[PDB]
């Protein structure tokens, strides 16, 4: 059924609107943690559904679209899958990260640069999701180095303290 | 009222944190007791581990 | 290596070893009561020999103290988590914006904060207002042909503020 | 901002670990610790906190009643 | 020059550990803090390296001692149905079976 | 493409008879018109090139490089004020018309049929950049930089002409199509090796190879910003373009005499990526970065694989964009602190809170972050070289590690952590500088979406 | 992340923890009371005092400043300087 | 109590135990006094360059510019060809190149002769 | 759709579940709610767009060609004969790459459909895949990057000459 | 509330318009490891049973 | 696979003694957990490793969040020293830490029991390498003893931390987050573990001292750490004996490699390249 | 175990080895014993899409178990009796494999024992 | 009397540049996207018909998308 694929794709696509929202904002938000809270909450409640269908049936599937550089005897589209691991891993990471959003609301209450912190953390979430869904190995490499770079920036958040950027 | 510090004395405790502490720890312990009695027998693995396979002879043509 | 002089003293070196050894015992010796015991044992060890009138005996015991201290130091001592070495070490240097800035702002943003900018303008007028005579006369009067020290005396002669003060007073608050 | 500072010599040392170190170091023959500081650490809402197996095994002070309910249901 | 010079002297440059007039050591590109930290080690140097290489070589020696002496429970091979499970190995679906059926114990 | 040539001739005298305070808008607007005009050409379909009476044709070996040059011209130009603003109006017109002439000969060079015309336009590319960097180099050895530049490019490029006249009078005329159609292999004699060595050695000097790369770093540290970007991006990628053109002839002996050049470029790639870790003079780090990437390009060109040529042109276009950008940010920093030295200019996290985002994005494109086209180039070259020798992947990955290391060190050294609290003259960053940033990187990402254009003629 | 401090309160805290000490007296104890000069105690106990101030207030004061304070007023002034507490 | 803690090229010898500090002479105290005076006068000149309201630009450090010009283009003089310089340059320049060139001779000979025979995994080896 | 001769599938199979429970079946409630909330407005959107383009039409045609004879029937030099021959050969190389792309698409389809039942009912596709790719390896592989067409002919002569000489002196 | 579920529903509508039509018209696209029929169950489309597993003994 | 995983597991298990930073203790704990998962792939058993990813994920997410609650509640002093006593003072976060540490080693028998002990049982019932099983057994004992040490030094000691205490949980968000993740650590481990189609053979037939032996080793490790604690109660000050010094400097690996290899390559960049 | 210690501290002749197990052959001295149950219906098991190393004996219980778990989905706890039946069948398989190992041990021990008594 | 004036560098030039950048991508982003939406909601792509018996069409009308 296309329902299964459609809900997996909306659980991917919900993790874009806060980033482009703050990049296109120009009128200052203060409830941006509330915004990230509700979008990750609905992403979790829409990712519990396809795993319920998964254990209800089995029914494993891969999706693929929008191919580019079909140069030689190979080709590659943005192509990612949903078998057992990418089924029963994604709501775990989403649930963990939503609680970490809560704890970062309270813990990082004082720094007035909370918006760029949430931008880095949510972009890191996107890239780790792209790693744990892909079957095209180039996209796995994309997720690999992207979470490396996000780990770099997200450790080196506190500029100064040369131990930390070391 | 807000929160207030104190100097070298035992801090104040509203009873909400202690009731959720009791609730959560003791529901863990109720869970682990209802896990140990009602269903499993997961520490002990439901099957008697046998002796060396039968301790019987004239088994399939043993050589005398 | 210090701004006042070059030699510390024998007493200053003994005392710095005392503070470092006691801090290392703090780091070794949790539950704090055995710490109090061993710390007063250390205090007893240094009051073994209060009556030392000799000098070569004192410095040789000091060198053996450095030996017996390096023989038994601790690898990760409890260093205070705001000091250099510790866990903060300008942790909140995210907002230690230097204060020569806040002068290149747009004038509507300067219209947002009127009275603070009037006060900063009159502080800056005070800064340039009392530079020439006081600081030049003190920095040509009090120095000898070598300055030969780093702590500097104030404007105790006649009037206004002590010299060389702007980037020592107007530092950020260490909680920005 | 007041702090109201619960005042000096209230501690009067009396404490068990500091009393042991005073008696042992006086058996050594010195009688001079720092003394009266850490009685706030050593009495108050402090001072017979639970032992090690008690904090971990704190669970069955409420779990048995609900477990008897679970046996009965 | 850099893990020495404790930062309580309060010189000029807060991180370069320099006070604006010095010979400016020829390896200022590399001897800084955040690149190479030459603190005094708590024990020695030769003692450190010999203990580390001894521990790693001991672990590799016991890895080899483990590799020459495997362990196993008393357990025979599996009993696959279609002659060590043909038709779902490498192939030849109607060409070359090797008939070895299991006999019971 | 004469509809590209004649508006460049009709753009130059307009700047001459432009009035005061009006040179700038006229040149910028009309070069952007040239950019749309350049975008019209992209039509290369299928089996053949797109030809045009004798002189002109277009391939994807030439079309993205041509679009790169004509897109680079307004970016070049708008980098090139505020550091000659107090100079004369006549000298300003002279400089701008010199850059327009240099663009004209570059378009001539990329849209060339014969290799003879390519040689003429090659040293026509050579001549104005000399005058630009030696006049406006703004340091005491811009003299030495221009002189090393001119003598290495002439003294390498010169016997190439004699070999081209020899190919002329041994095979008839020198169209690229006839040389596709009348070529025949020349076996392992000695004179074949000398002719191949002359041609490839001229281009080696232009690359630069590791044996003769002292050419570059003086000419980068001692140049103005327009000539810096032209020199690096268009001259090195023009050298690689010329090698890709000439290597269609003389196939059977490159397996015998390419083994020193591949080795020299690999070990020099490792040594150059190591040498751009520890130097001072912040500008020069990107110079040896360009040396390292063009060494990788050279290995890719000579191991002769279609994957290798696609990755080669991808790496060319990506490194041209990234190095031009990072030179422009280096010029912004030198506008700030008047230093060029690395360890002096520090901080820039409190100060300038979004200029740092462009430094970060540039260093991540240099690092081969995986949507950067740098990574597409490096990835295809790694695939081809592991097919080539199955053990040289270790040098590739060691280059990869060290490349990410020095680029990210260049980021966090000057621009992570503490102002020296004596700089106290930086203004917040101009809209012009940020305009050059978003003119560099927005086409890089919007090319990174659908990058099937920039891959080579072996698509 | 907001405990605030005062001058009078932190001076009362420093005088409190000096009054807590054993072998000095609260009889003649005030803010203008030099340690080595006219309280007679050793420099050794003086550095035990500075150790107590560090161990309570949670920041290392430098070893150059474990030398030349000797009186509670300059102690309160130096702690108020390191913590930057004024209005 | 201990073998007295040798240093190395990496292990820092701290200023606690030299032990050669303790044999102070009068000329060593004179040396420490002159060092203190030199840093005093340099910091005094630094502060007087540093504390004007009319100063806008950089602090104009001569030491950093000295080090950069002494490291960049004042290396080529001075220089002389010794046995040490020539041998070390010939050992670090062409040595590793001829080393990996020999190993690529070996691996290319193996690959050429191997697929010359036909015992390779090129049942499908498409992306040439 | 497409041509189901050239993009085939196995026939579809669906089993009927049977509770054995009385919850009843929350995912059925959710898929009915999905159908009524989503499937009907999407259908109305596509139906409106269907009518709006069902007013008037365009067309496009797949381009076909004639046949130039061969490269072998051109002379020694023939600048204008070899041009037609080699561009015709290069278009064959393009369509042949896309043939290999389609066969690899089929192989991935048989892999993802059959799950863990690989070696039953996928060996036909691996057999035809190694067939077509052995042909491709034999023909278009070892010709370098500056292929025009002529190196393919030289490789062709070399291969059949070596095979002829081997079977002759081993016959 | 209403902002939240229109923020959720308009990507569902857009990507389900995308995932039906263009994705269905591209042939070798979204594909499934098929559901697992059983030797006692039947077929929804064609419809017949598979004969069951055989006799048990020693169960 | 299993040789490298056993090396990591024993290395961090030995390495996590006398580590007075809390976050570094949790780092060595999670590296030992990844050593168990590398041994789990050392057997041909992927899905148990996946289940362990899920349990470990909820587990140390909740554990880091409790640790951050502690550290921000006492002014980011962050160390074991100057933090000693915490029980009966906001028992919600102490409850959180003891639920997390009891789920470490799988106190019998919780969500953390399931993956970890199926891993050790499948490792013991295998054609293993006679060394990796023993190293993982010793490392499970050691993760029991440093879980004991983080409990005992963070919670139950006599309270050592300075005054002016601002220990505060008039806070909805932290209590909701700790609430939800301990609810997750109680149930969701078993919920994920129960209803999956098993892609392996459950061995289920283990001898004497091969099924309860994991619990036996964790309890004797608790005994060993208990007697370490009771010897620490005394007033002795014995010398460090170089296993104590081998454990502080992280087995000397980060120290000596990060002081040696940035000296080698960069000094050769000075000597050969730049000069 | 201790059999491992006996095999590594005695001699490598009398104690058998895994992965080279069938050495003294089947039907060595059988009283016509070979049944080999095989109630799998292996083509139907292909239709059920099982795993390698599960297309084996004691898998019809796995068929019924997957059948009840698929057909009764919100039952988190009901399907366990067929699960235990499957575990009991795999226990019988484990006892079978241990019988095979210790039978080869006893055969090899007694036969080399007898030819050592006669040699 | 508790609150304190935080010291930021500036906001004006940065927010001005990003304001102009978003407005000048938005300036001809709305007409292009709305126009191409009008194209694929009104005019349609094409159909997949074939070359008939004896006819030669243009070198265009071999393409799917109409703006192509
Ligand atoms: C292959 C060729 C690789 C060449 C690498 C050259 C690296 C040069 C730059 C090194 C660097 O970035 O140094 C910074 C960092 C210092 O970190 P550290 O001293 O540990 O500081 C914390 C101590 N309190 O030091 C480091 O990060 C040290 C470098 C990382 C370790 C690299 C090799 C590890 C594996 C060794 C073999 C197994």
């Amino acid at each position: 059924m296309n329902l299964f694929s459609s809900l997996t794709l909306v659980t991917l696509i919900l993790l874009t609107m806060p980033i482009a929202a703050i990049n296109f904002n120009t009128h200052k938000f203060t409830n941006y943690p509330l915004y990230v809270k509700t979008t990750i909450s609905c992403a979790f409640i829409t990712s519990m559904i396809p795993t319920m269908m998964f254990i209800h049936t089995g029914q494993e599937m891969i999706i693929s679209n929008w191919h580019w550089l079909t140069i030689q005897t190979l080709k590659l589209s943005l192509s990612f899958k949903m078998d057992f691991f990418s089924m029963m891993f994604v709501p775990v990471a989403l649930f963990v990260t939503w609680s970490i959003m809560e704890f970062s609301m309270w813990y990082m209450h004082s720094d007035p640069n909370i918006n760029q912190f949430f931008k880095y953390l949510l972009l890191f979430l996107i890239t780790m999701l792209i790693l744990v869904t892909a079957n095209n190995l180039f996209q796995l490499f994309i997720g690999w180095e992207g979470v490396g770079i996000m780990s770099f920036l997200l450790i080196g958040w506190w500029y100064g303290r040369t131990d930390a950027n070391t | 009222a807000h929160i207030e510090p104190r100097y070298r004395q035992f801090p104040q405790l509203t009873r909400s944190q202690v009731i959720q502490a009791e609730f959560f720890s003791a529901t863990m312990w109720f869970w682990i007791l209802w896990r140990f009695w009602h269903d499993s027998d997961a520490v002990l693995g439901h099957f008697p581990y046998p002796d060396p396979s039968q301790w019987t002879d004239e088994e399939l043509g043993i050589p005398p | 290596f210090l701004p006042s002089a070059a030699y510390l003293t024998h007493q200053q070196k003994v005392l710095q070893l005392y503070k470092r050894a006691l801090r290392h015992l703090e780091s070794r010796c949790v539950h704090r009561d055995k710490y109090r015991y061993f710390a007063c044992l250390l205090r007893a060890r240094f009051d073994e020999h209060k009556n030392e009138k000799d000098m070569v005996k004192a410095t040789q015991l000091l060198r053996e103290a450095e030996k017996e201290f390096w023989h038994g130091q601790h690898p990760q001592p409890y260093i205070f988590p705001e000091s250099p070495g510790g866990t903060s070490y300008e942790r909140y240097e995210c907002y230690k914006v230097p204060e020569w800035c806040l002068d290149d702002w747009h004038p509507s943003e300067k219209a947002m904060y009127p009275d603070y900018f009037a006060k900063r303008e009159q502080w800056k007028k005070l800064r340039r207002e009392s530079w020439e005579r006081e600081v030049k006369q003190l920095q040509e009067e009090t120095p000898v042909g070598g300055p030969r020290t780093e702590a500097l005396p104030p404007a105790r002669k006649q009037g206004d503020l002590p010299p060389l003060w702007w980037h020592i007073v107007t530092r950020p608050r260490e909680r920005p | 901002s007041k702090m109201e500072l619960p005042d000096y010599k209230q501690w009067k040392i009396e404490g068990t670990p500091l009393e042991t170190v005073q008696e042992k170091l006086a058996a050594r023959g010195l009688r001079d610790p720092w003394g009266r500081n850490e009685a706030w650490r050593y009495m108050g809402g402090f001072a017979n906190n639970v032992s090690f197996v008690g904090a971990l095994l704190k669970g069955f002070k409420w779990g048995f009643a609900a477990f008897v309910v679970a046996v009965g249901a | 020059s850099q893990q020495e010079r404790d930062p309580w002297y309060d010189w000029d440059h807060p991180d370069l550990r320099l006070n604006w007039g010095e010979p400016m050591h020829w390896d200022l590109d590399m001897y800084i803090r955040n690149r190479v930290d030459t603190s005094p080690t708590p024990v020695n140097w030769n003692l450190m390296c010999k203990h580390l290489f001894g521990f790693v070589a001991f672990m590799l020696f016991m890895f080899w001692v483990g590799e020459t002496y495997p362990t196993y429970q008393p357990v025979g091979p599996k009993q696959y149905p279609y002659n060590n499970l043909y038709l779902e190995r490498g192939g030849d679906p109607n060409k070359e079976p090797e008939p070895v059926v299991h006999y019971e114990i | 493409m004469l509809k590209y040539i004649i508006p460049t001739m009709m753009l130059m005298p307009l700047t001459w008879l432009s009035k005061n305070s009006m040179i700038w808008i006229n040149t910028t607007l009309h070069s952007l018109l040239i950019s749309l005009t350049s975008l019209l050409l992209l039509n290369q379909f299928g089996d053949n090139s797109l030809n045009f009476s004798l002189t002109f044709f277009s391939d994807s070996l030439s079309t993205p490089l041509l679009i790169l040059t004509m897109w680079l011209l307004p970016l070049m130009l708008m980098a090139s004020q505020h550091h000659l603003s107090k100079e004369n109006l006549a000298r300003k017109k002279l400089f701008i018309s010199m850059l327009i002439l240099l663009q004209l000969f570059l378009i001539m060079t990329f849209t060339a049929t014969e290799l003879i015309f390519f040689y003429i336009m090659f040293e026509a590319t050579l001549v104005p950049t000399l005058i630009i960097i030696t006049r406006w180099g703004n340091q005491t050895e811009r003299l030495n930089a221009g002189l090393y530049f001119l003598f290495y490019t002439l003294a390498g490029s010169l016997p190439l002409l004699v070999a081209l006249i020899y190919i002329q009078n041994t095979m008839g005329s020198l169209n690229f199509l006839i040389l596709q159609y009348w070529v025949q292999p020349m076996p392992n004699s000695w004179s074949n090796t000398f002719m191949w060595l002359a041609c490839m050695m001229a281009f080696m000097v232009k690359m630069p190879l590791y044996g003769l790369h002292l050419w570059l770093p003086k000419a980068h540290v001692e140049a103005p910003i327009a000539g810096s970007m032209v020199l690096a991006a268009i001259l090195l990628k023009l050298g690689g373009y010329g090698m890709m053109r000439i290597t269609l002839l003389l196939n059977p002996i490159t397996d015998f005499m390419a083994y020193p050049f591949i080795m020299l470029s690999l070990w020099g790639m490792i040594m150059t990526s190591s040498i751009c870790l520890r130097q001072t003079d912040l500008k020069s780090l990107i110079a040896y970065s360009s040396v390292s990437h063009m060494a990788l390009v050279i290995v890719a060109i000579l191991i002769q694989t279609p994957w290798s040529y696609m990755g080669a042109t991808a790496l060319m276009i990506a490194h041209g964009l990234t190095s031009s950008m990072l030179f422009c940010l280096a010029n912004s920093n030198y506008e700030r602190v008047h230093s060029r030295t690395m360890i002096l200019a520090r901080g820039l996290q409190t100060l300038l809170p979004l200029m740092a985002a462009w430094w970060l994005l540039a260093s991540l494109t240099n690092l081969a972050l995986p949507p950067s086209i740098n990574l597409i180039g490096e990835l295809f070259v790694v695939m081809s070289t592991f097919s080539w020798s199955n053990i040289t992947i270790i040098l590739m990955g060691l280059n990869m590690v060290i490349t990410a290391l020095y680029s990210l060190y260049m980021l966090i050294t000057t621009q992570r952590g503490k102002h020296t609290h004596h700089i106290n003259n930086i203004l917040p960053s101009f809209t012009r500088e940020n305009a050059l940033m978003s003119l560099h990187m927005l086409p890089l990402l919007l090319l990174s979406l659908n990058p099937k254009i920039i891959l080579g003629p072996l698509y | 992340d907001a405990p605030p401090l005062t001058l009078e309160g932190i001076k009362d805290r420093v005088l409190y923890v000096l009054k807590l000490y054993d072998k000095i007296d609260p009889e003649k104890l005030s803010v203008n009371s030099h340690f080595m000069k006219d309280l007679g105690l050793d420099s050794l106990d003086q550095v035990e005092i500075i150790m107590a101030m560090e161990d309570e207030f949670g920041f290392e004061i430098p070893d150059i400043d474990a030398e030349k304070l000797m009186c509670p007023q300059e102690i309160v002034d130096y702690i108020a300087d390191k913590k930057d507490v004024y209005e | 109590s201990f073998p007295k803690y040798e240093p190395s090229r990496l292990a820092s010898l701290p200023t606690t135990l030299d032990p050669a500090e303790y044999d102070i002479s009068s000329e060593t105290r004179k040396a420490q006094a002159e060092r203190l005076a030199i840093r005093s006068r340099l910091k005094r000149e630094y502060q007087l360059q540093y504390n004007d309201p009319s100063r806008r630009g950089v602090v104009e450090d001569p030491a950093l510019i000295r080090w950069t010009c002494a490291r960049s283009a004042n290396v080529y003089p001075n220089f002389r060809p010794n046995t040490k310089t020539s041998l070390l340059g010939a050992l670090f320049g062409i040595g590793p190149l001829i080393f990996w060139y020999y190993v690529f001779k070996t691996d290319r000979d193996r690959k050429e002769k191997l697929i010359q025979e036909g015992k390779l995994d090129r049942t499908f080896n498409i992306s040439y | 759709s497409w041509d189901k001769d050239v993009y085939p599938e196995p026939p579809r199979r669906t089993p009927a579940p049977s509770p054995q429970t009385s919850l009843p079946n929350p995912i059925t409630y959710l898929t009915k709610a999905f159908d009524l909330l989503v499937d009907r407005p999407v259908t109305l959107v596509r139906e409106f767009i269907e009518r709006q383009h069902a007013k008037n039409k365009y067309y496009y045609y797949h381009r076909e060609f004639r046949r130039v004879p061969d490269i072998t029937e051109c002379h020694e030099k023939d600048v204008l004969c070899m041009f037609e021959a080699e561009m015709q050969w290069k278009r064959d190389y393009k369509v042949d790459q896309e043939i290999v792309n389609i066969i690899q698409e089929r192989l991935k389809a048989c892999q993802q459909r059959e799950g863990e039942s690989h070696r039953q009912n996928c060996a036909k596709e691996l057999q035809q895949f190694t067939q077509v790719v052995k042909a491709y390896q034999d023909r278009y592989h070892d010709l370098g990057a500056h292929y025009s067409a002529r190196k393919c002919l030289a490789k062709q002569k070399q291969r059949m000459l070596a095979e002829r000489k081997a079977t002759k002196e081993a016959a | 509330s209403i902002f939240a579920f229109t923020h959720v529903l308009i990507p569902v509508w857009i990507i389900h318009y995308y995932l039906k039509y263009h994705v269905t018209t591209k042939p070798y696209t979204i594909v499934e490891k098929k559901p697992r029929i059983f030797p006692g169950d039947t077929i929804l489309e064609t419809g017949e049973v598979i004969p069951p597993m055989k006799e048990f003994p020693d169960q | 696979m299993l040789c490298l995983g056993a090396m990591t597991t024993l290395f961090t298990a030995m390495c996590a003694l006398t580590q007075n930073d809390i976050k570094k203790i949790i780092a060595f704990s999670t590296s030992s957990q990844l050593g168990l998962m590398m041994v789990t792939i050392g057997i041909n058993q992927p899905h148990l490793a996946f289940l362990h990813i899920c349990t470990h994920a909820f587990f140390k997410a909740m554990l880091f969040m409790c640790s951050g609650s502690i550290i921000h509640s006492l002014n980011d002093e962050q160390d074991i020293r100057k933090m000693g006593g915490l029980f009966k003072a906001m028992p919600f976060t102490t409850t959180a830490l003891i639920i997390g540490s009891l789920a470490l080693t799988g106190m019998p028998f919780l969500t953390g029991f399931y993956s970890k002990d199926l891993i050790i049982e499948s490792a013991n019932t295998s054609y293993t390498n006679a060394w990796a099983l023993l190293m993982t057994l010793v490392a499970t004992s050691f993760t029991a003893i440093y879980s004991t040490r983080i409990i005992f030094f963070a919670l139950l000691g006599q309270p050592r931390f300075p005054t002016l205490i601002n220990i505060n949980e008039n806070n909805p968000f932290l209590i909701n987050s700790i609430k939800r993740l301990l609810i997750g650590s109680l149930f969701a481990g078993f919920i994920i573990s129960n209803n999956i189609p098993p892609m392996t053979i459950p061995q289920m037939t283990m001898p004497h001292y091969l099924k309860m032996t994991a619990l036996t080793v964790t309890i004797l490790g608790f005994i060993l750490a208990l007697e370490i604690s009771n010897t620490t109660h005394y007033l002795k000050f014995n010398y460090p004996s170089n296993t104590f010094k081998f454990s502080n400097l992280l087995g000397y690996y980060p120290t000596i490699m990060h002081r040696l290899t940035p000296y080698m390559n960069l000094t050769m960049s000075q000597k050969s390249a730049s000069s | 175990g201790a059999h491992l210690a006996r095999r590594y501290l005695g001699d490598a002749s009398v104690e058998p080895e895994p992965l080279r197990m069938p050495t003294f052959p089947p039907d060595y001295g059988f009283p016509e014993r070979k049944e080999r149950e095989m109630v799998a219906t292996q083509q139907e098991m292909n239709d059920a899409q099982l795993v390698l190393q599960q297309r084996d004996y004691c898998a019809h219980y796995l068929i019924r178990f997957l059948k009840c778990k698929r057909d009764s989905f919100p039952n988190f706890l009901a399907c366990k009796h067929e699960q235990h039946d499957w575990d009991y069948c795999e226990h019988l398989d484990y006892v079978k494999r241990m019988k095979e190992f210790e039978r080869e041990r006893r055969l090899l021990q007694r036969k080399k024992r007898r030819e050592q008594r006669e040699a | 009397g508790k609150r304190l004036f935080i010291i930021k560098p500036s906001g004006f030039y940065d927010k001005r540049f990003l304001k102009l950048l978003r407005f000048y991508i938005l300036l001809t982003g709305i007409p292009v996207v709305i126009g191409i939406t009008l194209i694929n909601v009104f005019i349609g792509e094409a159909e997949l018909a074939e070359i008939p018996e004896g006819y030669v069409p243009e070198h265009w009308e071999y393409f799917k998308h109409p703006i192509s």
